[PDB]
């Protein structure tokens, strides 16, 4: 592809960020560990008969990087905000840190609303764990109305795991990229 | 594969406009284009250097005539210029120098790493085998194990006086003993400094175990003894000291492997910097200590893999039921084998009975070939990483590479330098490195700068992989486009894996899936943070 998008993967510490990426582009989740290798997660993509190359680009969740992230923003044409529906940590920081992040640096830049991890909604070892405080695993209906308040152009979820959404999220963020 | 390259007559028909004049820089595109075609005498070096010659003419042309009508022509020649590169990369081969390069410096190497380095040995008869070690520096493993181990507890110490968790998280954790090991470093930094300015002669061990004899009360007989045994072993298993390594040492990236192995303690990054220069200066293939020989193709290619297996967890199982029943290296794990079928478990047990020789087990790397213009690096879950490089001696990229690595500690000591030279404490410094990096940032390397920010957490805190950004696979890629783009210091990395497949190695080559490959030697994870977590914390309470 002679036309480049930079799509940039954002969202907290430990919501499948990484996992999501490598998942997508080799189709082998890391379960077992990940080398330590030049990332460079470029998918070819044929639309309309014109190929297009997809820039992929991880980033650091935590508090320590704030300042360091927004260094890769520039040139953004698409954002995953992540999040995971087994963490309500995550998706209750996607309105107070990541949207008006990613509107700070790149404010007419569109982004996705990406919920991870889905297979463990269904998991019976991690509902218990949570279930010891108010906490419940976040519901699509739930997210779908934060999408729409915090002017996200989509809704999706996936697991890495299965690989279940995970093909429909980066979809829907050539989608974001192209549309108006 | 490709397109024979266009020759002077098949230029100018393509460039052809009308109303034209013959420019001198567009003539000196066509002169430069001939000589290139009756070059049929001279090296591959010589050719790719008259197309970079070809390349920077075409540049000038264009931004000199921005107007011009031969531009939309030229550039579509330009496209010509980077597939000659390959077709000259893929025809003229020159046989690659049969030597074996390990690198373990810091501290004694272990038995693991020998047991690995000798499967290596065993079946490349022909190979000469090096395995670099720096005589100096025997005491870096033991100084950072004493420093963390120190600061370990000092972090524990503001725990106990505190409740279960209050906020009192991993994350806090790591935080807080990053604080205390920044202080610990600085402090050996500056007395490093004071005492080879007061004589620059003394050694780093000398100074590393004055240190640990002023600062921990460690006993210099046991250290001198640590020393002798780890010079003793090493001498024994094909040793070669970095000190007498000359080319290096007066080369302009040994200030650069000091800053890693003494300030830094990162000797993950110190091996990434020797590795590429001991193929410049003496050609062959580079491999990690944790890397293992290739298997033979035909073998276990008779029992059906499972389909309730990943195809990873399937190329594990295969050197742990070799290592089971054939028990070339000790103490080999076998949790993946023993996870399968009795049956298929036993088909193992049949299909290794019937070999005799480690021949008929690990392929024997024999004659390989190579181009002078190109290092060949290892793959992994479709990337770059530099546990596997093949070079020519004084190939082209190995010096592109070394230049790579020696830009990108240019900016990085550009940014740090003025911050440490304050002595303040990690989050002061941090703080005040991080306002430099991003002065100096923008939208072709902000993603690299993003990383350097990082620097000073290099392997005592959770999910920082600076060093492949810096000296590892991030500055080979980086080299790759510099050959590719006919440039010297590309930063912003436009090229993709089809790209740098050029340069593959044969994965027949390596078995990459070792049992020492999972567990990082200067990177852990947020799981294993964790972990390390309620490990420490019941080993201060007992
Ligand atoms: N069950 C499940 N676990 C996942 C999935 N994606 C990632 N993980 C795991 O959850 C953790 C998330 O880590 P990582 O992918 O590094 O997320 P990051 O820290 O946000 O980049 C890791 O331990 C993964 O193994 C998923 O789709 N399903
Ligand atoms: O204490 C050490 C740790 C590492 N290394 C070198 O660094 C390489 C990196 O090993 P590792 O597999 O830990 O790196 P990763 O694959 O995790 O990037 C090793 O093979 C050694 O050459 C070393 O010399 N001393
Ligand atoms: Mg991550
Ligand atoms: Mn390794």
């Amino acid at each position: 592809g002679s036309k480049l998008i930079k799509c940039v993967v954002v969202g907290d510490g430990a919501v499948g960020k990484t996992c999501l990426l490598i998942s997508y582009t080799t189709n082998k989740f890391p379960s077992e560990y990940v080398p330590n290798v030049f990332d460079n997660y470029a998918v070819t993509v044929m639309i309309g008969g014109e190929p297009y190359t997809l820039g992929l680009f991880d980033t650091a969740g935590q508090e320590d990087y704030d300042r360091l992230r927004p260094l890769s923003y520039p040139q953004t044409d698409v954002f995953l905000v992540c999040f995971s529906v087994v963490s309500p940590s995550s998706f209750e920081n996607v309105k107070e840190k990541w949207v008006p992040e990613i509107t700070h640096h790149c404010p007419k830049t569109p982004f996705l609303l990406v919920g991870t991890q889905i297979d463990l909604r269904d998991d019976p070892s991690t509902i218990e764990k949570l279930a010891k405080n108010k906490q419940k695993p976040i519901t699509p209906e739930t997210a779908e109305k934060l999408a729409r308040d915090l002017k996200a152009v989509k809704y999706v979820e996936c697991s890495a795991l299965t690989q279940k959404g995970l093909k429909n999220v980066f979809d829907e963020a050539i989608l974001a990229a192209l549309e108006p | 594969g490709g397109m024979s390259l266009v020759n002077r007559k098949q230029l100018e028909k393509m460039a052809n406009v009308r109303f034209r004049t013959q420019e001198d820089e567009y003539v000196a595109i066509l002169d430069a284009l001939e000589e290139y075609h009756n070059m049929s005498e001279n090296t591959v070096v010589e050719k790719y250097l008259k197309l970079k010659d070809i390349n920077s003419l075409t540049d000038i042309y264009i931004d000199t005539y921005k107007k011009s009508g031969r531009n939309k022509a030229l550039k579509k020649f330009k496209e010509y210029l980077v597939t000659e590169v390959l077709e000259l990369k893929n025809n003229n081969l020159t046989p690659v120098e049969k030597n074996l390069h390990f690198v373990w410096i810091g501290g004694q190497i272990n038995d693991t790493a020998i047991n690995y380095i000798n499967q290596w040995k065993d079946v490349n008869s022909d190979y000469n085998v090096n395995v670099f070690y720096d005589s100096n520096a025997f005491l870096i493993n033991t100084l950072k194990k004493t420093v963390v181990e120190s600061a370990i507890n000092d972090t524990l110490e503001s725990f106990r006086e505190n409740l279960n968790d209050p906020r009192f998280d991993y994350n806090k954790f790591f935080r807080k003993r990053m604080e205390i090991i920044y202080d610990k470093q600085k402090n050996f930094i500056n007395y490093y400094k004071a005492q080879r300015e007061e004589n620059p002669e003394l050694i780093i061990d000398d100074i590393v175990k004055t240190y640990l004899s002023n600062e921990y009360s460690k006993e210099i007989d046991e250290l001198n003894t640590y020393i002798e045994e780890s010079l003793n072993k090493i001498t024994q298993n094909s040793g070669n000291d970095v000190r007498n390594f000359e080319e290096f040492k007066n080369g302009e990236s040994f200030n650069l492997y000091e800053q890693e192995l003494v300030e830094r303690w990162n000797l993950a990054a110190a091996s990434d910097i020797l590795r590429i220069s001991a193929l410049k200066e003496i050609g062959g293939m580079y491999l990690d200590v944790d890397m293992l020989p290739g298997i033979q193709p035909d073998l276990f290619e008779s029992i059906e893999k499972p389909s309730s297996v990943t195809v990873d967890f399937w190329e594990m199982t295969k050197l742990e039921a070799i290592m089971k029943y054939k028990e070339y290296i000790p103490e080999y794990t076998s949790e993946h084998f023993d996870m399968l079928d009795e049956e298929v478990q036993s088909s193992f047990e049949s299909v290794l009975a019937s070999k005799s020789d480690k021949s008929e087990i690990f392929s024997s790397l024999g004659d390989m070939e190579a181009s002078p213009l190109e290092v060949k690096i290892a793959f992994n879950s479709k990337g770059i990483i530099n546990q596997g490089l093949i070079s020519v001696k004084d190939s082209y990229s190995s010096n592109l590479i070394v230049k790579q690595i020696e830009n990108r500690y240019k900016i990085l000591n550009n940014s740090l330098n003025p911050a440490i030279s304050e002595d303040n404490d990690f989050n002061t410094t941090t703080n005040t490195f991080i306002d430099s990096i991003m002065a100096e940032a923008n939208a072709d390397n902000g993603r690299f700068m993003m990383e350097l920010g990082k620097y000073l957490r290099v392997g005592f805190f959770p999910d920082v992989k600076t060093t492949i950004n810096l000296s590892g696979p991030e500055a080979y890629a980086a080299a790759y486009q510099d050959l590719l783009m006919f440039k010297e210091g590309s930063m912003n990395i436009h090229l993709i894996e089809a790209d740098l497949r050029n340069f593959e190695i044969s994965k027949t080559n390596i078995s990459q899936s070792t049992e020492q490959e999972m567990a990082s030697l200067w990177s852990f994870d947020d799981a294993r943070a964790k972990a390390q977590f309620e490990e420490y914390k019941r080993n201060y309470f007992e």
